[PDB]
């Protein structure tokens, strides 16, 4: 249906408080949150979460809405085109629990996301999971189920970088090559997987899928990537300009140094 | 999920109901690739006999493009409505499978067509299948290609995408080995700068040292 | 969004610079690689594990 | 004058400006200067008339300014080879044409311009660092 | 006052027609506004003039052609003030050498 | 090609080889191979150092300074007319006849960015053919002519990443 | 026992608060350690600030000598830099925010401001100043931080900086050193008059136990962004305010020239940042061309 671009501000806003919560009560806990982003006909995008104030009455547990209202007029005065998507909680697959605490959250918002993340995961992926709200009629009553969806990764420099900054933990030129040394070596280590599939599948040592090897003929057409004409004068331009920019800075490092210099030699042969 | 459902409801079937179920195969719409249901030993079998001509069809459709139908169109059995259709939309596959800026006159010759109206209804309409991806260009006469989906293989093709993913992976090696070199050498230069940086600043200040006498 | 000219006659929409363009088809190119070795991945965890044990510990 | 001077009526507004022309040389504190004034209000005109235009019609702007096509010529001439105007003249179909200065070009050329000068005056200079150190000069003997 | 009234329903009027275009016919001007090619023409140059209008008109092709494309304009100027100071901060050091 | 190391053999030849004057068989062949290769400059003083009684002896010599003044004042009928008019012993002859090939690309080259439409009559004197000769082989090229009238229009026909650290390095000293 | 700073120990906070060791060495604070949630939110709002200088409140609390950085939450004022204490301006909010914080298990005290100077370098200016004084005086312990969200994005490494004042009539003794940084000439004279009034704490980061291990698993869907992201069309606009700012130094160089202690230096240094990361913005695209459109047939 709609398409989800996820930014990692909210799974460290999840991860933060789950482990808030472990920490100051020495047992893990399943907490409950609330997602705020924009969204432009069917592409929705997360950006920012914030927690929300659960009460447990007997076996079950209610969203207190008037600490929800509270939390939405603080936010709209920082964030004003941010607005409500969904919930976000921590666990496995999507229990009865969930589906009850679904209803109450859509009954402020018509179709709310939902979002679970594992936070003991057993996988080699992200364990984040995002779900909608599906209703039908079966039996003779309304049951509402769960759809999952595929999220992607959103872009933006500042969020990248502060990434990285803090997934690192620790001359100019050999530390931005560093940084553009380990996306190529994840690329080529998967290009190279794929070799080795492909003519593992043509030798014969597994089944004969034909899904991926049609998969990995759309992959090998899809090279060379937009070399068209007018890119290949786009391309030069920015090339000639940073050269122009360049040659600059040049003359303007060979002027200081005749400047120094200048004033050096008019000390020692000075005869005035 | 339809090429898998009519391949169960063919685990058996055979002669009349086979090609009966062939043509149903190729007329259901989403069904762009055939090549489980070519797989499949009584589908191939049907070489010896009377009904090679629907696995000559079938290899038309898995492999072929619109203008094979111009040159076997009296040998083939009559094509349907739809079925002209998919393999017109076939053919745009194909095409935007080579090169990613598909001109006019190409489009038309190939898919047989006379007007332009008719031929971007078509483009269109093959787009909101989600087969291949695009923008048309009318001023310059291009149909741009952004995605496209993978047809059928034969078993000689693939030493192809051995080919072209050793080339990428080739790439990847060299452009990390020279990134690793561009990084020593400039580390190099550095270190040598400082240096004689400082090895001048020592004889300088050697200089004044001894200049106190 | 788009601006007509009357001359000819064309009404034009947005235009899709090249750099950005060539920038997106780099994502989809990567998503595709992405995709292709999580379908692998799946579809045979034995010799997957293998394969990934064959270049990590190379 | 001044009312269809600003209405961007250029036929009959200098017509009536030649019509008091020998009025004014009789003036004693205006005569030296009416050669200065008609020649700077014309001036003035022709960059007002070629300023909506991209692509102006030299017959139509001769016929507007009471003159021929062969002295508007030389009039736009005159005007273009300083920075008054940024036109070219067709002289085919006789046609003023506005011209644009591609900023991108202009730039390349001028640092290429920048780039070569400055390292004439540093090997200039490193060879006058070179003759002072040396202390070469010409005896008056 | 009723030539003062009637020309300022003419300029709202084409301000809000050459608002999507960036290429425009004047004859096509002619037939919104019940005026003639050389009446439509001079209330052009009018408009131009006085800052309301952001165009140029053609007169041999009887045209109007907006302005709309705007290029890096910035850069462009920054490179060359930086390239005209180097030129004189480059012989203001030299001579230093006299 | 060859062309060019023959003449600095030549050079050669006339530096160190010689007491002074060198033999008319090189002088001729050196002045000769500046004209091929378009250094009239050179040419000039060439003929203005030869010694006069090579001259007065070795007349061809004076044959040759014969095409090089049509190259001077540019006549491509005069090129062409004067190359035929002398001829020598075996070492002019494929001299001038890659002269021959290059004045007639030169011309070509000329009549193909500098006219626009040009008479058959004027581009036949150019080129240096038969007008009907010329106009039946220009229509190849692609050059549409304009019979009944003869008005023939020309028509136009790996280590960048080093380099890049080495400019960064530079900078950042 | 990464996750041992996550505990909050109240009991030891008010022992520590209530002895005030920092009352008697002006010098006292030296490190700042920062969780990695604190920082992506202080720099995600600093991006969205625009152009213009936002700013907002952080929590945490004091360990020995070091200040501990947990989270952090924008503050709706508008018009920072200009005016001396403007969080006052939302401190009704203050009140808002935080009691309802305590309620969902964030149980750490105010511990200190931050805003963003986008374009001109991490440091303290007049009003700054002023503010970090009066916050000091009634806010104590605290702490100012000063992001640069537009160098962050052009230099490729993010541009922090935690700084506390000297009290008022108090003389610093030498610490000189200075390391350079490029500030623009309208905005040259507010570093030079507040230079010796603050100090910059020793800023370091840390993260949880879980929060590796969603980074490392993020690392596979997260390697796209990295080559098919242009850094030469995102910062167009700052290569050219720079350009200007450096073609204006070079007037007041060449005025001196002709006669505020050699400008020509300081103006090459700035010429060489700005070519070296304009450099470093081709080098990528090189790459991505040798790697995407070379692989043909
Ligand atoms: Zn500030």
């Amino acid at each position: 249906s709609v398409s989800v671009a996820l930014h990692p501000l909210v799974i460290l806003n999840i991860s933060d408080h789950w482990i808030r919560m472990r920490s100051q009560e020495g047992r893990p806990v399943q907490v409950i949150g609330a997602l705020i982003g924009k969204q432009e006909g069917r592409n929705i995008e997360v950006m920012n979460s914030f927690e929300l104030l659960s009460h447990t009455v007997e076996e079950k547990i209610i969203i207190d809405k008037e600490y929800y209202y509270t939390k939405e007029e603080q936010f709209k005065q920082v964030f004003k085109e941010l607005e409500f998507l969904g919930w976000y909680t921590t666990g496995g697959p999507p229990d009865p629990s969930d589906i009850h605490v679904h209803k109450q959250v859509c009954e402020i918002i018509e179709s709310p996301l939902f979002l679970k993340l594992n936070p003991m995961t057993k996988h080699t992926d992200l364990p984040v999971s995002v779900f909608e709200s599906v209703i039908d009629i079966i039996n003779g009553e309304a049951t509402m189920l769960f759809a999952e969806l595929t999220y992607t990764l959103a872009t933006e420099e500042a969020e990248r970088i502060g990434v990285d900054h803090v997934a690192r933990m620790t001359s100019t030129v050999a530390e931005h090559l560093i940084a553009q040394h380990s996306a190529i070596k994840m690329l080529h280590s998967r290009v190279k997987l794929i070799l080795e599939y492909v003519k593992a599948s043509e030798a014969g040592e597994v089944p004969f899928n034909h899904e991926i090897l049609r998969e990995a003929y759309a992959l090998c057409h899809c090279l060379p990537v937009l070399s068209t004409d007018k890119f290949k004068t786009d391309f030069y331009d920015q090339c000639n300009d940073v050269g122009l920019m360049a040659y600059l800075g040049t003359i303007t490092k060979t002027c200081n140094t005749m400047n120094q210099f200048v004033n050096k030699f008019n000390v020692l042969y000075d005869r005035q | 999920n339809l090429l898998e459902q009519f391949i169960l409801l063919a685990k058996g079937t055979s002669g009349s109901a086979l090609t009966a179920l062939i043509s149903q195969v190729l007329e259901a719409p989403g069904v762009y690739v055939f090549g489980e249901l070519l797989e499949l030993a009584n589908v191939q079998e049907l070489a010896e006999g009377a009904n090679a001509a629907y696995l000559q069809l079938l290899n038309l459709f898995a492999y072929g493009t619109y203008p094979d139908y111009i040159a076997n169109k009296e040998s083939l059995p009559e094509l349907s409505t739809a079925q002209q259709n998919k393999l017109k939309h076939l053919t745009i596959v194909s095409l935007a499978s080579r090169m990613k800026c598909i001109p006019y006159s190409v489009l038309l010759k190939d898919l047989e067509m006379r007007n332009l109206r008719e031929l971007e209804d078509l483009i269109i309409e093959a787009v909101y299948t989600d087969i291949i991806q695009g923008k048309l260009d009318q001023r310059n006469q291009l149909l741009e290609v952004d995605f496209c989906i993978g047809r059928d293989i034969r078993k000689k093709d693939i030493n192809n995408i051995v080919k072209t993913l050793h080339e990428w992976c080739d790439g990847c090696e060299a452009v990390l080995l020279g990134i690793e070199q561009q990084v020593l050498r400039a580390n190099q230069y550095k270190e040598n700068h400082n240096r004689t940086q400082q090895q001048v600043e020592a004889e300088v200040t050697n200089i004044k040292k001894t200049l106190k006498a | 969004n788009g601006f007509i000219d009357q001359i000819d006659g064309i009404v034009h929409f947005e235009t899709r610079e090249a750099l950005p363009t060539w920038d997106k088809q780099i994502q989809s190119l990567c998503f595709q690689v992405n995709n292709l070795l999580e379908k692998i991945s799946q579809t045979a965890p034995e010799w997957t594990a293998q394969a990934m044990e064959a270049q990590m510990a190379q | 004058i001044i009312f269809k001077f600003y209405e961007s009526k250029y036929a009959s507004c200098l017509k009536m400006l030649d019509e008091m022309k020998d009025n004014l040389l009789l003036d004693m504190y205006l005569a030296p200067h009416v050669r200065t004034l008609y020649t700077q209000i014309r001036n003035r005109a022709l960059i007002q008339y070629f300023s909506p235009y991209v692509s102006a019609d030299m017959h139509r702007m001769a016929a507007a300014f009471n003159t021929t096509v062969a002295a508007l010529e030389d009039e736009l001439t005159q005007l273009i080879l300083e920075g008054l105007i940024s036109a070219r003249v067709d002289s085919h179909s006789k046609i003023l044409y506005a011209r644009d200065v591609d900023q991108r070009s202009t730039t390349f050329e001028k640092s290429l311009l920048m780039g070569k000068e400055f390292q004439r005056r540093a090997k200039a200079m490193m060879l006058r660092a070179a003759v002072l150190r040396n202390q070469i000069h010409v005896k008056s003997p | 006052h009723i030539e003062e009234l009637l020309r300022n329903i003419r300029t709202q009027v084409l301000i809000k027609l050459i608002k999507p275009y960036t290429r425009i016919h004047i004859p096509f001007i002619s037939k919104e506004l019940n005026i003639d090619v050389a009446d439509v023409e001079s209330l052009l140059v009018q408009c131009i003039l006085d800052n309301t209008i952001h165009g140029r008109i053609d007169q041999v092709n009887q045209l109007l052609e907006l302005d709309h494309q705007k290029r890096g304009g910035a850069r462009y100027t920054a490179l060359d003030k930086w390239t005209n100071q180097l030129n004189s901060l480059n012989q203001a050091v030299v001579s230093k050498l006299a | 090609f060859s062309f060019k190391k023959l003449l600095d053999q030549c050079e050669n030849q006339e530096l160190e080889a010689p007491g002074g004057i060198a033999t008319p068989p090189v002088y001729g062949q050196l002045l000769a191979l500046y004209l091929l290769h378009n250094d009239m400059n050179n040419a000039r003083y060439l003929w203005k150092r030869i010694p006069p009684a090579i001259k007065s002896a070795n007349s061809e010599l004076g044959g040759i300074w014969s095409v090089g003044q049509r190259i001077w004042q540019r006549d491509f009928p005069g090129i062409y007319t004067t190359i035929n008019a002398h001829q020598w012993s075996e070492t002019v002859q494929p001299i001038m006849e890659a002269l021959r090939d290059a004045t007639r690309r030169r011309a070509f080259a000329l009549v193909s960015q500098a006219y626009t439409s040009i008479i058959a009559d004027d581009f036949a004197a150019f080129v240096g053919l038969p007008v009907e000769e010329a106009v039946k082989g220009i229509l190849e090229q692609g050059w549409q002519a304009d019979s009944t009238t003869r008005m023939v229009l020309p028509r136009k026909p790996e280590q960048q990443l080093a380099r890049l650290t080495d400019y960064v390095a530079f900078l950042e000293n | 026992s990464i996750d041992e700073i996550y505990k909050y120990d109240k009991k030891q906070q008010q022992e520590i608060l209530a002895a005030k060791p920092w009352t008697k060495d002006h010098h006292y604070f030296k490190y700042c350690k920062i969780s990695a949630l604190a920082l992506l939110k202080m720099v995600m709002h600093a991006r969205s600030g625009g152009n213009l200088e936002v700013m907002g409140l952080m929590l945490g609390k004091v360990d020995g000598e070091t200040m501990i950085i947990m989270d952090s939450f924008a503050l709706p004022v508008e018009g920072t830099e200009t005016r001396v204490n403007a969080q006052a301006a939302a401190y009704e909010y203050m009140a808002a925010y935080i009691e309802n914080a305590k309620q969902v298990g964030r149980l750490e005290n105010a511990i200190g401001w931050y805003h963003s100077h986008p374009g001109y370098g991490c440091w303290l200016s007049g009003i700054d100043v002023s503010t970090q004084m009066l916050n000091q005086q009634f806010q104590e312990p605290f702490v100012a931080v000063v992001i640069d969200p537009t160098r962050t994005i052009s230099a490729g490494k993010v541009n922090l900086g935690a700084f506390r004042t000297y009290p008022k009539g108090y003389k610093p003794p030498d610490e000189g050193p200075s390391e350079y940084q490029t500030i623009p000439l309208n905005k040259i004279e507010d570093f030079g008059v507040h230079c010796k009034q603050y100090y910059a704490l020793e800023v370091s980061y840390f993260k949880s136990s879980l929060d590796r291990k969603l980074l490392e698993l993020l690392w596979n869907k997260y390697w796209v962004n990295t080559l098919s992201s242009s850094s030469l069309l995102t910062n167009a606009d700052y290569t050219t305010g720079q350009v200007f700012d450096l073609s204006e130094k070079l007037e007041q160089s060449e005025a001196q020239l002709g006669r505020s202690e050699d400008k020509l230096a300081k103006a090459t240094r700035d010429s060489c940042k700005t070519t070296i990361e304009a450099i470093h913005g081709l080098m990528s695209q090189v790459i991505k061309d040798k790697l995407f459109n070379q692989i043909n047939i």
